[PDB]
């Protein structure tokens, strides 16, 4: 997620938000807070909480 | 984008989950939920009487 | 859906790939051809046959 003030996305968003890993096949869930920094597929699986 | 939708048209996705949910079913209900015992009655099913 | 052998869209499709229409609101289901020619959002409801 990303950091309070500093925006500083941690995790598996900043490997991709930051350049550090060019792609991420594993459960990421599609938000409205992370198409703003990257890019999602068509979804592929569906699940709930 | 084009190439997850192929997996999802031929069932691949479908054969994948099927094979890493479906075909290890290992715990109890799953495997034992299908089968009969007839009985043998004992003294903690008739008490009240 | 496309014609047999000519490759000529009718139906909704066609509207948005022959320039008439703008968006399309509608029961459409995402398949594989219909990528090539005119782009999707995410999904909004899921189902099956
Ligand atoms: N039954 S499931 O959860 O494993 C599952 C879920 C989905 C699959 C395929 C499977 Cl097998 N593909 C769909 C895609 C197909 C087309 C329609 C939506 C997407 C495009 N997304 S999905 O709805 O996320
Ligand atoms: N239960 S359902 O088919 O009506 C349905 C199906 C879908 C919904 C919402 C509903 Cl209510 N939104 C999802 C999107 C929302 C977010 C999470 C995945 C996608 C992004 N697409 S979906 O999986 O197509």
């Amino acid at each position: 997620a990303r950091d309070a003030d500093t925006k500083i996305w941690n995790g598996m968003v900043g490997e991709l938000v930051y350049g550090k890993a060019d792609i991420a096949i594993a459960p990421l869930t599609i938000t409205l807070v992370r198409e703003e920094v990257i890019d999602f597929s068509k979804p592929f699986m569906s699940l709930g909480i | 984008n084009l190439a997850v939708l192929k997996l999802s048209e031929q069932g691949v996705l479908d054969k994948l989950k099927n094979k890493w949910w479906y075909d290890k079913g290992e715990c109890g209900a799953k495997d034992s939920g299908s089968k009969e015992k007839t009985s043998a009655l004992s003294l903690s099913n008739v008490a009240g009487v």
